[PDB]
């Protein structure tokens, strides 16, 4: 380092390497559909199940 | 509730298709 040359003297370099990037590894993941339940609110995914039979039982009772 | 949940606008046709009396 050029400031470290100003109090002591360097010899020839034995190794010349650079700055690498350390980061922690996420170690992968699995595919999932609970992840797909998330961009909508999770109560609405159960709210889909509600009015389907609201149409269905009304269609069942007026078969007359 | 995030965007919706209104079952109130939807219930108009439920009372509409009951008409069987002449």
């Amino acid at each position: 380092t050029h400031v470290r040359e100003k109090a002591i003297d360097f010899s020839k370099p034995f190794m010349t390497l650079g700055v690498s990037i350390l980061y922690r590894k996420p170690n992968g993941t699995n595919p999932s559909v609970f992840s797909f339940l998330n961009p909508l609110s999770p109560d609405i995914w159960m709210y889909v199940l509600l009015a389907y039979l609201g149409v269905s039982v009304v269609l069942f009772v007026i078969a007359r | 509730q995030k965007i919706g949940g209104i079952f109130i606008v939807l219930a108009a046709g439920l009372v509409l298709s009951v008409l069987v009396a002449v």
